[PDB]
C-alpha cells in the first residue's frame, strides 16, 4: 500500500485564512510614494 | 441552521484506515489458520 | 529551474514505514506458516 501526502489545509490555506496580513498591507501602503508620487524631483523657484 | 468545524489532522481517519486494514487481513488469516488447524 | 514545494505533514511516510514493517513481518511469518502446513 502506497500512503499519499495528505492534509485537510495546507500552509498557504491558513495563512490566507486571515483577513489582514501586516506585511502584505505594509508593502502595498509604502509603494505610494513611488508610486503616485515623484519622490526624486527637486522644485526651486 | 449551524456550521460545522473542521479538525485540521486527518491522521486519525488514516490511523483508523491503516488498523482497519492490517487487522482484517490477520483477522482473515488468523481465522483460517484456526479452521485449518481443527479440521 | 523551479523551487520544490514540500508538504507539512510527514505523517504519511511514518504510517508507510509502519504499514511496510508490519506487513513484512506478516507476509513473513505466515508464509513460513504456510510452508510448514505444506511439508
Amino acid at each position: 500500500h502506497e500512503f499519499v501526502p495528505l492534509e485537510v489545509y495546507t500552509r498557504h490555506e491558513i495563512k490566507d485564512s486571515g483577513l489582514l496580513d501586516y506585511t502584505e498591507v505594509q508593502r502595498r501602503n509604502q509603494l505610494h510614494d513611488l508610486r503616485f508620487a515623484d519622490i526624486d524631483t527637486v522644485i526651486r523657484a | 441552521v449551524e456550521r460545522i468545524k473542521t479538525t485540521s489532522s486527518i491522521e486519525f481517519a488514516r490511523l483508523q484506515f491503516t488498523y482497519n486494514h492490517i487487522q482484517r487481513h490477520v483477522n482473515d488469516m488468523l481465522g483460517r489458520i484456526a479452521v485449518a488447524w481443527c479440521e
